């Protein structure tokens, strides 16, 4: 499952390197033969089809492909319906027997679970979901309805999606508020921290998602490393320095995975170097980054622009500041930087609401001000009353 | 487009960050001709 | 031990490790924790214990 969904991003994302899709199905390609991937393998395979997943054995074969990996055979499909049908026809009687004996009711869920698995294995967003019913069903258990959790968070991250799931997920986690005792609450938080990652999580669970670690990640729903990348790459582009420079300033957790991965060596490292406030060595680290990091994951990829540029801002805001003053030159110059493009974008805050920059092109120079008690006072104030006039209205619209 | 993304202001503008590496280079390129 | 009191007369038995490591993380499960731990190592620790 796990690296199926980011192996298909990886893939579905290839740019830079033919290996970015090559090196993915790669594996989906012997992964395909290790399960029965077809069902989703095939929208999959039209999942990346029309750009370069174009060429298949089923769906599409295209030159303008530069997959061919996204191939099918309809072996695989025997191999499937075989592997699908001993699957199905095993649990079946199985399960039926557990039906027929009356043979536990987790344990008559037990194969039910079993019938799940393959569905993510098959890649079917199906029956394992009417499985998992049938299996919560069975369910006595907090420990079952934790199954919940570990088949929609396979269901929704399959594919890495979205909502139910994590409503799911809410749904599953508001049941009991043991929330898996200390752990679940993690896997909640983990894929929380990842239906939010979709795109967002930014402030919101960027934290919990650095909250815990290493408390949980799953092997088949992600990775340790994942999380760890994941959770400071936003923590870090979002979260308060204190905190960054009192946590990712570094954690054993770092500390253990630092450059362990190599992979990212940035994220917080040469952003750490950025918090080292360099001009130039971050405003490289940057794409050093991103691309080594935004580009090649789920989410990071997705919501891009956010961090790019934020970052960008980030450095503009915290790190280089408005600045305040300081002719825009020595800024935009005496960092052996394009002056007026960098301005530009630079300027690009100036009305962006963010910027308390105050920005003169001519003389290149900057300033700020207070801002005052502005913040968020009435100006959201008209949003709501609204929200009201939605019901003042959809109230006198309840009437008759 | 999709259905929920992280929205507003606005879609941005794109091809800025390699435009940036690209003058980053270019950058420290002219600051390497500095 | 008779019928009609005990009828099926069942008995336990003593467990161990696994059973232990079991019921570690059945108990270590409940409290709060962090990862970077194996519980069996803690129930291989563990001996002459019960659940």
């Amino acid at each position: 499952n796990y690296e199926v969904s980011e192996k298909a991003f990886l893939l579905t994302q290839s740019k830079v390197s033919i290996e970015q899709r090559k090196e993915a199905a790669e594996f989906v390609l012997a992964k395909i033969k290790e399960e029965e991937m077809a069902p989703y393998y095939k929208y999959l395979c039209e999942e990346y089809l029309v750009n370069n997943g174009q060429s298949d054995l089923e769906h599409d074969e295209k030159s303008d492909s530069l997959n061919e990996w996204i191939k099918f055979d309809q072996e695989l499909y025997n191999e499937l319906c075989k592997k699908n049908e001993s699957k199905i026809k095993e649990l079946n009687e199985k399960i039926q027997k557990l039906e027929e004996d009356d043979e536990g009711e987790l344990e008559q869920a037990q194969a039910w679970i079993n019938l799940g698995e393959y569905y993510a294995q098959i890649g079917d967003k199906d029956n394992a979901e009417k499985t998992l019913g049938k299996s919560l069903s069975k369910a006595i258990s907090t420990g079952a309805k934790i199954d919940v959790m570990l088949t929609i968070a396979r269901l929704g991250f399959f594919y890495n999606d979205q909502l139910y799931v994590k409503e799911k997920l809410e749904a599953v986690n508001s049941m009991i508020e043991k929330g898996g005792d200390w752990e679940r609450r993690n896997r909640y938080k983990t894929y929380y921290g990842i239906h939010c990652l979709a795109v967002r999580n930014f402030k919101e669970a960027a934290k919990l998602l650095v909250d815990s670690l290493a408390t949980f990640t799953s092997i088949e729903l992600t990775s340790y490393e994942s999380i760890a990348t994941y959770a400071s790459v936003t923590g870090l582009f979002t979260l308060e320095r204190t905190d960054l420079k009192s946590k990712v300033i570094d954690s054993p957790e770092l500390l253990s995975l630092i450059s362990t991965t190599a992979a990212l060596q940035s994220i917080s490292s040469l952003t750490i170097s950025l918090y080292a406030s360099d001009y130039a060595s971050y405003f490289p680290y940057l794409l050093e980054t991103y691309a080594n990091v935004l580009i090649p994951c789920k989410y990071l990829n997705r919501h891009a622009d956010f961090f790019v540029r934020e970052m960008r801002r980030k450095v503009y805001a915290q790190l280089l500041e408005s600045y305040k003053t300081l002719s825009l030159k020595s800024m935009a110059s005496a960092f052996g930087v394009s002056v007026a493009f960098l301005d530009n974008d630079l300027g690009k805050f100036i009305p962006n609401k963010q910027l308390n920059c105050v920005i003169d092109r001519v003389n290149g120079i900057v300033e700020t001000n207070r801002p005052d008690n502005k913040n968020a006072q009435y100006h959201l104030l008209v949003k709501q009353g609204d929200g009201l006039l939605t019901k003042l209205q959809k109230y006198g619209a309840a009437v008759r | 487009q999709t259905n929920i993304w992280e929205e507003n202001w606005d879609d941005v503008e794109v091809d800025d960050d390699f435009t940036n590496e690209l003058k980053a280079e270019l950058d420290r390129y002219k600051r390497e001709n500095q | 031990l008779r019928p009609g009191r005990i009828d099926r007369k069942i008995e336990f038995p003593p467990p161990s490790v696994a059973a232990r490591a079991e019921i570690l993380r059945i108990h270590s499960r409940k409290m709060n924790l962090t990862r970077g731990i194996n519980l069996r190592k803690v129930a291989e620790k563990m001996n002459g214990c019960s659940g």
